[PDB]
């Protein structure tokens, strides 16, 4: 009813943050390729200088 | 709504003429011989034995070369050209509305999108389909109304690059950020100043003394054994270049691909 | 309540004129040559064999770069332009008051919101139910009364920018921070040092001595094989300019997305 | 569709002529003698003793072996050539559109593909078949309509390399970028360096004084016992050198194989 | 029928990535001696300066 149910955070760290513009359409790039039944196979290859998920 | 016909107001708004491409040059975008000498303003470079300076010609190839390396450096297309693409059909992307990324961005506009089959279109999609977002480098359709893959299914035209800004200190998604013209200036910038810096004593001098008659000369120079004479100015060059790159890599987003 | 339609008094209120933000320069906001000169008082930039100052050109064309940088190294939009964006649905934000995060930061107001088909009006929301947060750029719809998301549904047209501040130390959240405007000037004057180091002396000088007929002079100078002549004030700058954008980035915030 | 019966213009469009690739010349892509000297205006390699210049036949030498050199460092085909390949037969990428990866890349165009066995064509493949991907370097079949693997049942006869650019600052994937004849350049360049950086001064000598008959001179040089008299521009060019390749090991991707 | 059922990577690193030619008679190599049943047993030595393999 009221709970926040996030799963974790995933940290994405490069010399500065994205735009907001940039990551709306990184935003388009994911939900295209990786949401529902249509992506849900699909693992996607990313270069950032790290990634980190963090549990929550 | 009336428009002329590939150039939808609403999802492919015409931005150039097919015509201007050509028309566009480096002198539009302020890459001069002129704003390079700007900021060497008091230096000039000439021959020390010959005394002619150095022609513009040199110039105008380390821009072009400039040009090359900062669309190498962004993942980016700076000035308009036509492009052709034949693309592969992925299911996981065509089931999303279409989705194809262009190999090159900005989008200035989308020329032709067409379903074909040994060069014969199997469907073109109507203009007032067409999806664009020009500095993503997105295209998709929404239409009005026995594998995963197949090479080579979608044929897309599109022109990609940027125009130059039309207001001062603004630009469009289309339109180059102010200060990528700058960064295209300190790459040509730090070449000139290699080629200066072997000028400004003769070749090899590192220190001299002259005394004659009671007259004596002696100069230290920035010269040295380790440090060409142009050092500082290029490590200076290159922490300005660092600071752009930093901001232009953020308006650009990350490259991503889903497997 | 009456209104010129779109800047409803809660939601929405109008903050500047569209024929203003034509009118609105670089001058207005303090960037003007003077301005760089008095930071850099008791010095004068000159060509040292042909004796004339360097020009304002040079300035305002380096003024209108520090924006380009300051614009990106801070994700904000500082002068005002009108904003067209067409804007994905996606179910959770539409689902949240309709929620959606401007691409330029702060908005001055907005001008126009609909939900669109092919170019074609859908639904107009009146704009007593635009819900405007002009620093943060989100624009939210409160009422009055097959897929997860679908491409450029919503049509969005705003202002973004900000006004210069009304009173001395002081700025509301849609008014340039005193400081910024310092940032901009200090990203100027690290390039008007780095022209001014190169003319102190003559061209790779870092000593000299000369002494004639019984009168000896001699000179050690801040230019050397490692350090150019303003190394220092440029180091001190980007001392500056590190504080200034940590306060900065503690004003406006850290960029997020839920995927 | 007519058109010359390999170069069907879909899916292997002809880039040039086999009787071009043997009139394209060094030249042709800017790689010159002058090209090198104009990096280094202002200076002139000579032979101290006898006075007479460098040949250009050295420089032509140089270019040749930094061309090898940038087709090692980069894995790829930059001088167009005629390239036969007996490939192996393997079940998964037979099974994936008859996936074949060239050994060089970019394709310019193929010239023949066929299945045989002991040189007699099993099935020849009607050209409308061919899929090509030019800077990727890969091959496909889209047909019109008990071991995993047996050597070389694949011939595959093609036109590898690129062609010079036709417009400033733009190339197509078949088109040479515009700095890795930079590169090239900076390789010819570094070799040079270390000729003339041995002449600046007699050998061996990193001090000298001489004084006579109250006529004094005092020469300190860029030699010394560890750093040659060209070191610094060595290192410069070191420097754009790890720029480049780093631009142009983005450009060109990461090397991959299934097994 | 969509996934990807990769095991995993194999991660060899060197000054400098093999050529494609390189990789490809590499990869003649390998499944000369290992693949299948005939090769079933035997275990590869490589001598790469280090060497590997990422689950997936
Ligand atoms: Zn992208
Ligand atoms: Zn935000
Ligand atoms: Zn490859």
């Amino acid at each position: 009813s009221h709970g926040g149910t996030t799963r974790g955070i995933l940290q994405i760290r490069s010399d500065q943050q994205q735009s907001q513009h940039a990551l709306e359409n990184f935003k388009r790039e994911w939900k295209s390729s990786l949401s529902g039944i249509n992506g849900s196979w699909q693992i996607p290859v990313v270069m950032a200088d790290d990634i980190k998920f963090v549990n929550m | 709504l009336n428009y002329e016909y590939p150039y939808h107001p609403s999802g492919n708004p015409k931005h150039i003429d097919v015509s201007e491409i050509d028309n566009l040059t480096l002198a539009d975008y302020g890459w001069s011989p002129d704003a390079v000498k700007a900021y060497m303003f008091g230096i000039v470079v000439q021959n020390p034995d010959t005394g002619q300076p150095m022609g513009d010609e040199f110039y105008n190839h380390i821009l072009e070369r400039a040009v090359g390396k900062a669309e190498r450096a962004l993942d980016i297309s700076i000035l308009p050209d036509t492009q052709h693409e034949m693309r592969d059909y992925h299911e996981t992307e065509f089931n999303s509305y279409m989705f194809v990324h262009a190999y090159r961005k900005p989008i200035l506009q989308v020329e032709n999108l067409q379903l074909q089959f040994n060069g014969r279109p199997i469907y073109k999609y109507p203009a007032n389909w067409w999806k664009v977002e020009h500095l993503a480098g997105h295209v998709q359709l929404f239409p009005t109304a026995g594998a995963t893959f197949a090479p080579q299914m979608i044929r897309l035209e599109y022109v990609s690059g940027m125009l130059p800004r039309k207001k001062a200190g603004r630009n469009k998604p289309w339109e180059m950020p102010p200060e990528l013209e700058q960064l295209v200036i300190k790459y040509a910038l730090k070449e000139i100043y290699q080629v200066w810096g072997n000028l400004i004593i003769g070749a090899g001098i590192a220190n001299k003394t002259l005394e004659v008659d009671g007259i004596t000369e002696t100069i230290g120079t920035t010269q040295s054994a380790m440090y060409g004479g142009a050092s500082a100015q290029i490590l200076q060059i290159n922490e300005d270049i660092k600071e752009l790159l930093d901001g232009l890599r953020a308006y650009f987003g990350y490259n991503m691909i889903g497997l």
